[PDB]
């Protein structure tokens, strides 16, 4: 009879290319439950949404991974922890394979990887390697789609195939804040949420998965047994 | 480390008689793990064939009735490697070999392999 829920975007900033940032408002919610949705949505953006990343990156003419390199300013290692770093879109879940072919004295970006069709880079100027002398560089990588932190085995040696504990984390930062709506006698609550995500989604997109994963979750409920 | 023992002076070896050839899967030819294996617990770094007496006298009754029943042949080299213990695992960084120069004409050999491992921070730790 009074009034019916809204919610809506009041801002909206891109600091940076990896990095967007997100406020959103809702309207007369009820008592009780802009704290359930609150919560919900916290967990469920902090540990729900999925982001493809690199998994494991495999090299030619090197010994093991704190080797250094004759022309490269930076060692195998050094490259693995700048390589954790790239981010990439994707929404099909399975592996992909991934390959990087670049001459010498050039400075390596991330605009120089080759992807598969239904993968693109979101930044374009992450540094993963520094080039000074003629050498040719060429360096296979996998790209893989899960959820949350996953930890990998040291197998599948090859040459040198090392693997990356690579961080499925699309959303940075998650923060929320109930207020008050002074309704007279019934009590209703204005709900703000705050979505800080690395660009690989972007708020009202990783809100949107965010709801809907947990919407999958409490689902077996609704059928009998 | 090597000695010259009186049978002779622990030759080195890429092969070990009746050894798990999984075990000597790293073992490069010259007898010295290389660099970059992912050598586990218990495996083989560096395995000298220790010249063992023909012994067969003093062998136990079970080591001859196990190598009697089974067709397990007679060897007089003695299972001496470097195995690595319990914990240690990781990736090989560094193998070194040198040997002796002095008055002795005889040249014990002192290999000496550098195993780093990326520790994490896990319960227990300070």
């Amino acid at each position: 009879s009074t009034q019916t829920l809204q919610w809506k975007c009041v801002e909206s900033r891109t600091d940076s290319k990896c990095l967007h940032y997100g406020r959103f408002i809702l309207s007369p919610l009820m008592k009780g439950q802009a704290d359930t949705i609150g919560i919900a949505m916290r967990r469920a953006l902090l540990g729900e949404i999925e982001g493809t990343c690199i998994t494991r990156a495999k090299s030619e003419k090197i010994p093991h991974e704190y080797s250094t390199i004759l022309g490269i300013q930076e060692s195998v290692h050094e490259i693995l922890m700048n390589l954790k770093e790239i981010v990439l879109r994707s929404n099909l879940y399975g592996t992909c394979e991934a390959s990087i072919c670049v001459r010498g004295p050039r400075g390596v970006t991330a605009q120089d990887i080759i992807l598969p069709p239904y993968v693109e880079i979101v930044d374009n100027t992450q540094h993963i390697a520094s080039l000074t002398e003629p050498i040719d560089l060429c360096i296979g990588l996998q790209l893989e789609r899960n959820r949350g932190y996953h930890i990998k085995a040291p197998n599948n040696f090859q040459d040198g195939s090392f693997p990356i504990d690579a961080l499925f984390m699309p959303v940075r930062n998650v923060n929320h804040s109930i207020h008050s709506y002074g309704n007279g006698n019934e009590k209703q609550e204005i709900l703000f949420l705050e979505i800080w995500t690395n660009g690989s989604l972007t708020p009202k997109e990783a809100l949107y998965e965010a709801s809907r994963n947990l919407i999958d979750l409490l689902i077996p409920f609704l059928h009998a047994e | 480390q090597t000695y010259v023992t009186s049978q002779g002076p622990e030759k080195v070896t890429s092969e070990i008689p009746h050894l798990e050839a999984h075990l000597l899967r790293n073992l490069d030819k010259n007898g010295i793990v290389r660099l970059g294996s992912w050598v586990e617990t218990g495996d083989i770094l560096v395995g000298k064939l220790t010249p063992q007496m023909a012994k067969e006298s003093s062998y136990a009754p079970e080591d001859r009735l196990l190598r009697a029943i089974l067709g397990i042949q007679v060897s007089t080299s003695k299972e001496t490697c470097l195995k690595l213990p319990i914990g240690g695992r990781g990736r090989v960084i560094d193998v070194r070999w040198i040997q002796k120069k002095g008055g002795s004409s005889y040249n014990p050999e002192t290999i000496h392999v550098y195993i780093s491992q990326k520790r994490e921070i896990k319960v227990g730790d300070k």
